[PDB]
């Protein structure tokens, strides 16, 4: 639509101000792009914790998914961004969500080696022993990676 | 010094021919373009990588070139992009000055040394270091009508058959195809290639093995068995020449026996070498030729000469093929020489007309009718030596230059029948006293003019180069016209003029002359009288005076200022930009739809619309692409309703329509390096390595803060990309290695097919091409067919790309931009109205300060040089001002008289200001010079009534309102003269509506309008500067 | 004689040597530099807080300082007191034996897995008719 | 190296040629293509020309043409040098 | 160790080498700062 | 004035069906015929 | 050779313009130059 | 122009000698340079 476009945009940018309004005019909370990113996957990524808030409020889908599969906390888990991870978490997001790749959120914290994420991911009942298509679960990578810290957590 | 020509006129008119012959040589061989070199001298490095990223290209290429362009003389700065079509552009410009072939070749030999760094793929596809010239003498198009040929087939045409002799045609410096010859392109086939257990990697060895040059050596060669007969070259393989022979390369030979060639796992046809552009007129398919004029060439032979070479080549031409000449300056400087020989002649007409008028005699009409070419023709030599062209900015200079060229020549002659009428002395004698009374001022007016012009030509960078234009060309005129009236004018003023009877001035005659005698003997009575009431209550007019220096002050700020005014061209650009990840079908569905709105709605108007989708001045890409215009002849498109800039307006209100697209019309200016006068040029660098993010955010944090001072910035954006979603896909190592797969088999598959590559050459009629392996579009559009791609493992079993990968969306700049070897962000923008450029930087720089730690900023392009060589405006004007004071301080022999002389420059430019802000012009060259022009007639009319009143009170001791009174008296007659004839020479340009308007508007408007006050002010008012300066003084 | 000639006369003749000289001499970069013997002036960088050792600063000078000096016009030579880091590969023999591996398979493995690929495009031209997807392809990158 | 004179004339002599067009004071173009795998292809200028910059316009322009030659007549090299035709003298050596 | 180019003036080369050392300053690391232990120039602006 | 040449023609097809390299047929007939510069050694203290 | 030739005409042409000229300025005179250059002739076919 | 009343003297391998003989040749000259103090002084090779 018109205003969906403009919240992908805004929602991306971070301009509280414009997503503020288009909620108001009623803009889709549901709109994606081409690769199917809705705007809490463009928040999420870009790390804007007050639209992520603003978007669920406005009853957007905390579980979609690309079309490779990915959601928002995968994209939130992966770029480091504790506080978007928890506000998702209590919404309602899929702790143990697999991509088209077997991956979850989990292994992408696990992989950028995010300590705090990992913990809250467990916190809320993250399955440790999930694997990728490879076979590999989140401590096969804080091995390979050689985090000790992290191997220690997931013990 | 004339006593010496007034005696000696065959020696004058030896002089006269000499520099007519000179001058007559230098117009056949002095070059003839429509601008001038202005812009400094650049270097631009330009690379290839097919199928790279913006990333890849950026971390591979752009960083080891600008490594290692060190110790390179006279180098300014240093700006590159990396963008994901596999692109690479350094442009290095260099200080105004350097010798742009030892700048090339200084840049090219450390790029030499710095190939072996660069990635295989690069050194094959090659490393362009050129001269940057965007000033195109025309583009010629070649299209097909009868849909026979492809936009590849006639690219391939225009390189074999045309370009060639396009290049080797006289006048023409450099040659661009718009597109590349033909390819042989492999299409490959996954499906089939799996089905054989076959990969890219087998059909790029295959081609390197059965398309290649192998050497042998000779029969009998040295050196040889002693009694050998026969000695001949041994011919091995050479290369393939027909998609035929392609087809037949052996890959795999089965067990069955039944053979696997390339045709059976691969479509094969000569393409193209990308299809990044897609080129149309009118909606046919497209190329052409974008030709350049050679240095010290005439743009006029040159492009008759590319028209007779294009004539011949027509009959070898296929059915369908058509030239079209959507963009061609020489018929505009056909006018541009036409319109100001036109006003030359015109102007010589005139004063022949105004000195009839007056004087009433042949023998006087003729005297400037000599003098003025003789100059005209100096100038040509003068100029030609200087090693200056026939330019725009050159012929103009000399319009500007009538002025003072016309005066010098009724001055002298004037002046002489004048004493002629009141002593009734001989013509020889009468020019002895004539020349006697102005030499001392001629002399002295040289030196002035001079000293306004002169400093004009020592400004910096591009605005500073065009000043020179004008400098030089009218100092060289100015200089000549003193010159020859102190050589030639005396001797044709000893000789032709007939005798004057003392008391004579023509009032017993009958009939028109003999009632304009009367009726001017008594206005010249009147203007007397008058003066003389203006004498006794000289304290207004000071208060007047300071009326005009306030009215002249409050109008100079308070008009828009530029470079040059924009003209139409018969052609304009129409910008089209699609959302990012946008498709080359969905622009091309818009540049059909602006193709449409031109032919349909503006079909009076238009002639052609060249769209071309892919391409973008400001980046790359399929979302972007540009519509080129060419409209009909200037006197088939009347009135101002049907020019560019109001076409350009109805056709910007009629794309805003237009859903998902940034559609917009504009006219092309002038001169293209300039840009915009309030505009700047603003690099945001990466000092500390914070990456791209943090640098992005660090522009949205300023472009955020811009946009809060809407009263000082206008316009504030970024020039490059926003980042876009790209495909990233990680290769599993452990993966690859347990099921025998090798990384280079996996990542020369996908590359070779997704992206392609260049294999080797193939010789096509005659002619080295490429070769190119790629994906069949159907096979490399979604992620899907990631896994529709097979690679070979060591045990031999066929591997899918889905077994040993995995894949995830995240966001990546198509276009990474850096500024002297560290990663910046280009921001362009203008001051607000009403603010100049000074102020709208200055905040720049303050808004700059505050940004987070490690993010620094510098200006480029027209910023750097306003920077730098603006600020030398003021101490060029204090160093003029001076050499005047110095130069009048000489004549006159006081340190007071030469203020009288200096009070006038407002008189002449207030009367400019009016005219322009009336019409609706701005302060650009044209009117700046214009007013240099105005400034030093006024002066120069000043300096002679001021030398004679001086003189008088010296030689005749008569007394200052008594000398004042009987100066103006005698200047009255040739100041109306020489404004008469050339207020109506400069007034055809003033209402001129046609071709190259916009520059005769604003030569015209400023000079008739200065002129005008000039004329009737200074008349009144020098005589009370003279009074007012000799009383205070003494 | 004109220095800026004499440059471009012996660099003409030096690219008909480079071909023959050793891969390794050619990809430490050959340069021909037009300078006085005799240094100019020496610019010395040091920390006061001693943050930084000496190999710190020493990369600093290499990475954000000598390039633009380089670029100055005058300077015909920058020496770097110091040198520029390098990802620094320092091999054990005693390991490499014990898991049957050379020198040649670290560097094999590196050249293969510290690389920069050029992937191509989704959505590449020339396209299929109605496409609407177009997205660069990122395979492997070099190492940080 | 072990091409015949019409194949290096496709490949190398017109691909150089046809990018040194639009020199400064060029008066002709003479060039030859031999068996043995030769090019030489001189560029003779107008009287009174600074044979010094001529070289530069021409190595500059031959750059371009440069990438578009085979690989291997780019490992062999290519120069670009101030050319006589004839010889001052002919310095020979025996053994008596 | 900064070497002048051929016939090029060395006075004009190190106040360009100066004006782009002071656009590295404000962007060091904390602690790092220029010393000059060695400069030929010095002698020549003042010895004039 | 224009020579006869010796156009020999390799037949990759039948080459491969015997199984020996193309690479090794150029190499032998290029080597052999028209001579190969290998590498370059050390005549009395010159590069030859 | 022929650019020797092809130029001579305008090398001769200007060349005595330039001695009448020369002439026509040091003696004052249009009757003295012309008297003298009707000589040119009767040397030229000596030299012939 | 160098120091005072100093001299830079190359002894050169005109007949590819080679490096030891060079050496043996340069020790010659320098042996002999010694045993004048009257009329060359710390005579000494540049090298390593
Ligand atoms: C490749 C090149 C292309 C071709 C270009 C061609 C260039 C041609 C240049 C040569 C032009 C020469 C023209 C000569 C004109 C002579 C006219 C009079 C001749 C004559 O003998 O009469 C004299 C009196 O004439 C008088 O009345 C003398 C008074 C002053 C006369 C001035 C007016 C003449 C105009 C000449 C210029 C016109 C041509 C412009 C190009 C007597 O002689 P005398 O010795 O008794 O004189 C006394 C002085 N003491
Ligand atoms: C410093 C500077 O910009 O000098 C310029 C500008 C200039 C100083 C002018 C000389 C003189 O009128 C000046 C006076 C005091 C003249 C009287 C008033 O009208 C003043 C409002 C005016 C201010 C500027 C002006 C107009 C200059 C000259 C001298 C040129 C003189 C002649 C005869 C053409 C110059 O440019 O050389
Ligand atoms: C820098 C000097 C300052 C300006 C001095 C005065 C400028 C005005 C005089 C310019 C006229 C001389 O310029 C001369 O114009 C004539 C026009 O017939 C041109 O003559 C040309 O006409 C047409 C134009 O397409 C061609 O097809 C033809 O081949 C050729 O005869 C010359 O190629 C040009 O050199
Ligand atoms: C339309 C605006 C553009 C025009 C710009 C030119 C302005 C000058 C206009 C012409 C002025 C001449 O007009 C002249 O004015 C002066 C006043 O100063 C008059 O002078 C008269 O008044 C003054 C003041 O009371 C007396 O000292 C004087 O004795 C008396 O003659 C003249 O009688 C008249 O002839
Ligand atoms: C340096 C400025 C030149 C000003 C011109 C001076 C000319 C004065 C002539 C005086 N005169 C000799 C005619 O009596
Ligand atoms: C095409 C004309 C070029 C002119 C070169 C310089 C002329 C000098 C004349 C003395």
């Amino acid at each position: 639509s018109d205003l969906g476009k403009k919240l992908l945009e805004a929602a991306r940018a971070g301009r509280d101000d414009e997503v503020r309004i288009l909620m108001a005019n009623g803009a889709d909370v549901n709109a994606a792009d081409v690769v199917g990113w809705t705007p809490l996957h463009l928040a999420a990524y870009w790390g804007h914790l007050e639209i992520v808030e603003v978007l669920l409020k406005n009853g957007a889908d905390v579980n979609a998914y690309d079309t490779l599969g990915s959601t928002p906390l995968h994209l939130a888990a992966h770029f480091g961004h504790l506080e978007i991870v928890e506000v998702l978490l209590k919404n309602g997001a899929d702790v143990n969500a697999k991509d088209d790749n077997g991956i979850t959120p989990l292994h992408l914290a696990a992989n950028r080696g995010h300590l705090e994420i990992v913990e809250v991911l467990l916190k809320y009942g993250a399955d440790v022993n999930a694997q990728d298509k490879f076979g590999k679960t989140a401590f096969d990578i804080s091995i390979n990676n050689g985090n000790e810290d992290l191997a220690e957590i997931l013990q | 010094m004339p006593n010496f020509f007034i005696d000696r006129p065959i020696f004058a008119w030896v002089i006269a021919i000499i520099i007519m012959l000179a001058g007559g040589l230098a117009i056949l061989k002095l070059p003839v373009a429509q601008y001038p070199t202005i812009a400094p001298p650049a270097v631009t490095i330009s690379a290839s990588y097919p199928g790279a990223d913006a990333k890849t290209v950026q971390d591979t290429v752009t960083q080891v070139i600008e490594q290692n362009m060190n110790g390179i003389d006279n180098l300014m700065y240093m700006s590159s992009n990396s963008d994901s079509t596999g692109t690479v552009q350094i442009t290095l410009t260099f200080e105004s000055g350097t010798d742009a072939d030892i700048a090339q070749v200084q840049v090219q030999n450390k790029l030499q040394l710095a190939m072996p760094l660069l990635p295989q793929e690069v050194q094959q596809q090659g490393v362009s270091v050129e001269k940057s010239s965007s000033s195109f003498l025309m583009v010629v198009g070649v299209i097909n009508t009868d849909g026979t040929m492809t936009q590849e087939d006639i690219s391939d045409y225009v390189a074999a058959n045309m370009k060639d002799a396009i290049s080797r045609t006289s006048g023409v410096g450099d040659v661009q195809l718009f597109g590349s010859q033909y390819a042989m392109r492999i299409w490959m086939n996954p499906n089939e290639l799996n089905k054989f257990q076959l990969t890219p990697v087998d059909v790029i060895t295959a081609i390197k093995a059965q398309n290649a040059q192998v050497a042998a050596g000779q029969l009998g060669g040295t050196p040889p068995v002693k009694g050998q007969q026969l000695n001949a070259s041994i011919i091995a393989q050479t290369r393939l020449t027909s998609t035929e022979e392609f087809g037949k390369i052996l890959l795999k030979v089965n067990q069955d026996g039944s053979r696997v060639l390339l045709r059976d796992v691969a479509k094969i046809e000569l393409g193209g070498e990308n299809y990044d552009i897609i080129a149309e007129f009118n909606g046919q398919p497209a190329s052409g030729l974008g030709i350049k004029l050679a240095t010290g060439a005439n743009a006029l032979d040159t492009a008759a000469a590319i028209r007779a070479e294009l004539a011949k080549m027509e009959p070898f031409f296929p059915s369908g093929l058509k030239i079209v000449y959507p963009y061609d300056t020489t018929p505009f400087v056909k006018i541009s020489i036409h319109e100001v020989v036109k006003t030359l002649v015109e102007a010589i007409i005139l004063v022949f007309l105004v000195m009839y008028l007056f004087l009433q005699n042949f023998r006087a009409t003729l005297i400037p009718t000599i003098a003025v070419p003789v100059v005209l023709l100096g100038t040509a030599a003068v100029l030609a030596a200087f090693g200056f062209s026939i330019n725009t900015l050159t012929m103009f200079g000399m319009v500007l230059a009538i002025g003072l060229l016309v005066d010098d020549a009724i001055v002298v002659v004037e002046n002489v029948e004048r004493v002629m009428a009141e002593e009734g002395l001989p013509p020889k004698e009468a020019t002895r006293k004539s020349m006697g009374q102005i030499q001392g001022a001629l002399v002295g007016i040289a030196m002035v003019l001079s000293a306004v012009f002169v400093p004009m030509a020592f400004f910096g960078g591009s605005t500073g180069a065009i000043y020179r234009q004008f400098s030089i060309t009218i100092v060289s005129a100015m200089a000549l016209s003193v010159l020859v009236a102190l050589i030639l004018t005396p001797a044709l003023c000893a000789t032709m003029l007939k005798p004057i009877a003392k008391g004579d001035h023509g009032e017993g005659k009958k009939g028109f002359f003999g009632w304009f005698n009367r009726m001017f003997e008594k206005s010249t009575h009147h203007y007397t009288d008058s003066v003389g009431g203006i004498l006794r209550s000289t304290g207004r007019y000071l208060v007047l005076y300071l009326i005009i220096v306030v009215g002249m002050a409050y109008l100079f700020v308070r008009l828009p200022s530029s470079f040059l005014p924009d003209e139409d061209q018969g052609v304009f650009m129409t910008m089209v930009q699609l959302p990012a990840g946008a498709t080359q079908e969905r622009t091309q569905k818009v540049l059909n739809e602006v193709t449409h709105y031109y032919l349909t709605k503006e079909k009076n108007n238009v002639e052609s619309v060249f769209a071309v989708n892919g391409f973008g001045f400001a980046g790359r890409g399929q979302n972007t692409g540009i519509a080129f215009v060419s409209l009909k002849d200037w006197a088939d498109r009347p009135g101002e309703e049907n020019k560019v800039e109001a076409i350009t307006m109805r056709a910007t209100r009629a794309f805003s329509q237009i859903k998902d697209a940034m559609v917009f019309a504009f006219n092309l200016p002038a001169i293209v390096e300039l840009g915009t006068a309030t505009g700047f040029d603003f690099e945001l660098i990466d000092q500390a390595g914070l990456g791209h993010e943090k640098l992005t955010q660090a522009r949205n944090q300023l472009l955020a803060e811009a946009a809060k001072h809407p009263d000082m910035l206008t316009s504030v954006r970024p020039n490059g990309l926003e980042d876009t979603p790209q495909f990233k896909i990680d290769i599993d190592q452990e993966k690859a290695q347990a099921l025998g797969v090798s990384i280079n088999d996996i990542n020369t598959t996908l590359g070779a097919a997704w992206g392609g590559s260049y294999v080797n050459d193939f010789i096509d009629r005659g002619r080295v091409k490429k070769v190119y392996v790629m994906s069949e579009a159907k096979y490399r559009m979604l992620p899907d067919d990631i896994g529709d791609w097979y690679v070979r493992a060591a045990d031999g079993q066929m591997v899918p790309f889905s077994a040993f990968s995995s894949s995830r969306w995240e966001y990546g700049s198509p276009r990474l931009e850096r500024y002297n070897g560290l990663p910046s962000m280009e921001i362009l923008g203008q001051a607000a109205p009403g603010k100049s450029t000074g102020e709208a930087m200055e905040l720049m720089e303050q808004l700059a300060s505050k940004l987070p730690t490690g993010v620094g900023y510098d200006w480029t392009g027209m910023s750097y040089q306003e920077r730098l060589s603006g600020n030398q405006a003021p101490s060029l004007y204090a160093i003029s001002l001076i050499v005047v004071f110095l130069c009048l301080a000489a004549l006159y022999e006081s340190w007071s008289i030469p203020f009288s002389v200096m009070l006038v420059v407002p008189l002449g430019v207030i009367g400019a200001l009016l005219a322009a802000t009336f019409r609706g012009l701005t302060n650009d060259v044209y009117f700046q010079v214009g007013l240099l022009t105005t400034i030093g007639l006024s002066a120069k009319n000043a300096i002679l009534i001021v030398e004679f009143a001086k003189d008088l009170m010296d030689k005749e001791g008569k007394g200052l309102i008594e000398a004042t009174l009987d100066a103006v008296r005698m200047r009255l007659r040739p100041i109306l003269m020489t404004s008469l004839a050339f207020i109506l020479g400069v007034m055809p340009l003033v209402i001129s509506t046609g071709a190259g308007s916009g520059a005769q508007n604003a030569v015209g408007t400023g000079v008739m309008g200065g002129m005008v006050t000039a004329t009737v002010l200074a008349i009144f008012f020098v005589p009370v500067f003279f009074v007012v300066v000799r009383r205070r003084f003494s």
